[PDB]
């Protein structure tokens, strides 16, 4: 019978395993199984070579086979437990080890390994008990939208969790011509959906503009919708044929600012691919307080609305890159020329911007004429002339940078050795400039900033 | 504690008059020295984050400060009670 | 007839003792 | 849970520091 050579094969293979000749052990073990498909011992010792070589997939397999093949192979359960510990299968390891020890009390024991299993599972159970830190109950838990309490005092259409109809959005723009506001359940429901989409968008936005396609780019709005009312009506409504990019600064000041983000966040749901919103540099709780936006919210709504707006706002991106050739930022240049695109993808959102590092280079850098580099203040470490940008633009293959921090006479300027440009949406921004405004027009075939001149001055 | 119970007092100023908390550790103590060793073994072990928070709430309570929500606290206790009481149903 | 329970005729004291803030001096908030 | 204070908060915390020591395996 074939057992005569299976004995030699298993013997030679155990001797190869002891001699660290693992391939030869596995081959002669396989051959011993080829002569006896059902000896549980062969699958047992074969699984031990698969512990030793970390060939764990067949440690698990052949340990299971050894035990299925003989339910009374006690030392098979023991070797399965050895596989389980190597691999973290702790409950199975306890049960296998318990059985073995009660059957075989010893001094060079299975029981030190059982006590290691005991000590490990004891601490892991304690850790499962003291564990909070799955702690993220939602701002809107108990689903405040489905509490009904609908009013329609505004005669407002129902706005579903599906994309807000353009017809209402046109009506909403009319509700701003008429100083009229959304109902609360719809407003909560859009803020929930806005969170859900925005929190998944990349922290640096990447878009390819085809040669035949043109983008209109927008800057600081100071929370006045009148200017965007007009550009949407003037340059085409922000539909798929008007893939606008907005350089933030909406809660920059409060005047219609709730109403501004409330419409922008409406349009963002209907055309998310075409309509792109960045965070502005005057935008944190610190300024939401100073310019009374927090008060507008607390006047129009109970304070939990401000917690939801905080959550929603915290997901805004800082930057966008067009074709890998034009980079849109708020403030200006990075503290060093070595800043690398995947390292920008590794910037951590769900925090306030710092006064140092890439996030307040992006928001509070502030480009100069003169060559070099500034020192830490103003939400910052550094601000710049041309020289670092020559070397930065060479890393990433960029042409020039877009900024929105500073007012300029025609609504824009091309500056910084010709390697940077200005834009913003509000004409007569402040006590500080009575500027005209403009929108940059960019073609995939021609990225030299082209402009729309905006003289429609509110106030 | 006294201020929060004054029936007719204006509490809008509580954000100004409440003091900031300092935490003091006893370095000569067993739990603290073993916490040093485990925190040194791996800084980001969520178990250290769990243990530090459980120690903080206990200290807070015994120091005389109300817990922000006592149900979170009681639930941690009810989980540790199960572990010692011999519930084989972990669920 | 019985020693019957008395829902006690309670009193509500709403007296006040004034509290005052040791606020920052002008010097402190201006230069420190 | 019910809003009562403890008559002495130290005995309560000691019961906690014992469970913590057993859970960690300190003693
Ligand atoms: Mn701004
Ligand atoms: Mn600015």
């Amino acid at each position: 019978g074939a057992l005569k050579r299976a004995e030699e094969l298993k013997t030679q293979a155990n001797d190869y395993f002891k001699a660290k000749d693992y391939e030869n052990a596995i081959k002669f073990y396989s051959q011993a199984i080829e002569l006896n498909p059902s000896n549980a011992i062969y699958y047992g010792n074969r699984s031990l070579a698969y512990l030793r070589t970390e060939c764990y997939g067949y440690a698990l397999g052949d340990a299971t086979r050894a035990i299925e093949l003989d339910k009374k192979y006690i030392k098979g359960y023991y070797r399965r437990a050895a596989s389980n510990m190597a691999l973290g299968k702790f409950r199975a390891a306890l049960r296998d080890y318990e059985t073995v020890v009660k059957v075989k009390p010893h001094d060079k024991d299975a029981k030190m390994k059982y006590q290691e299993c005991n000590k490990i599972v004891k601490q892991k159970a304690f850790e499962r008990a003291i564990a909070g830190d799955e702690h993220k109950r939602s701002v809107v838990d108990s689903l405040d939208i489905e509490s009904m309490t609908i009013e329609d005092e505004y005669s407002g259409p129902k706005l579903e969790d599906g994309k807000v109809t353009i017809s209402f959005m046109k009506e909403l723009m009319q509700w701003y011509k008429d100083q009229k506001k959304l109902h609360r359940k719809c407003a909560y429901q859009i803020l929930v959906q806005v969170k859900e989409v925005l929190s998944k968008l990349s922290t640096l936005v990447e878009t390819t503009l085809k040669e035949t396609e043109k983008i209109t780019v927008c800057g600081d709005t100071h929370g006045q919708f009148y200017d965007l009312l007009n550009i949407f009506e003037l340059n085409g409504l922000p539909s798929e044929t008007n893939p606008y990019i907005f350089n933030g600064d909406f809660v920059d000041r409060g005047s219609f600012s709730v109403e501004v983000i409330l419409t922008l966040f409406g349009f963002k749901l209907l055309y998310p691919d075409h309509f792109h919103l960045l965070r502005g540099n005057a935008e944190t709780d610190n300024m939401n307080q100073i310019y009374g936006f927090e008060g507008e919210v607390k006047a129009k709504y109970t304070a939990q609305m401000y917690e939801l707006f905080s959550e929603v706002f915290e997901w805004l991106p800082l930057a966008q890159c067009i074709n890998g050739k034009v980079l849109i930022m708020h403030g200006g240049l990075f503290s060093e020329d070595g800043v690398t695109l995947d390292d920008i993808r590794k910037i951590e959102r769900n925090r306030q911007p710092p006064d140092s590092g890439p996030m307040c280079d992006l928001l509070w850098s502030d480009p100069q004429p003169q060559n070099g580099r500034s020192i830490s203040k103003r939400g910052v470490s550094c601000q710049f002339g041309p020289d670092v940008t020559k070397a930065f633009l060479e890393e990433n293959n960029l042409d020039y940078i877009i900024r929105s921090h500073e007012v300029k006479a025609e609504g824009y300027e091309v500056a910084h050795g010709g390697r940077c440009v200005t834009v913003f949406s509000a004409p007569n921004y402040c006590d500080q400039m009575g500027n005209k405004a403009s929108y940059i027009h960019l073609q995939g075939s021609d990225l030299r900033p082209q402009f729309h001149q905006f003289t429609a001055v509110p106030h | 504690r006294i201020m929060k119970a004054q029936a007719l007092r204006d509490n809008s100023t509580m954000g100004y008059m409440m003091a900031k908390k300092h935490l003091e550790i006893n370095p000569d103590h067993p739990i603290v020295e073993t916490l040093r060793q485990k925190a040194e073994a791996d800084k980001n072990d969520k178990a250290v984050k769990d243990l530090v928070v459980l120690l903080f709430e206990t200290a807070l309570l015994s120091s005389g400060f109300s817990l922000e929500d006592p149900q979170t606290h009681s639930n941690r206790i009810y989980r540790m009670i199960k572990l010692g009481l011999g519930i084989d149903e972990d669920e | 007839n019985i020693l019957l329970f008395m829902g006690y005729m309670t009193k509500d004291n709403l007296a006040i003792v004034t509290q005052w803030c040791e606020g920052s001096s002008l010097y402190k908030h201006l230069h420190v």
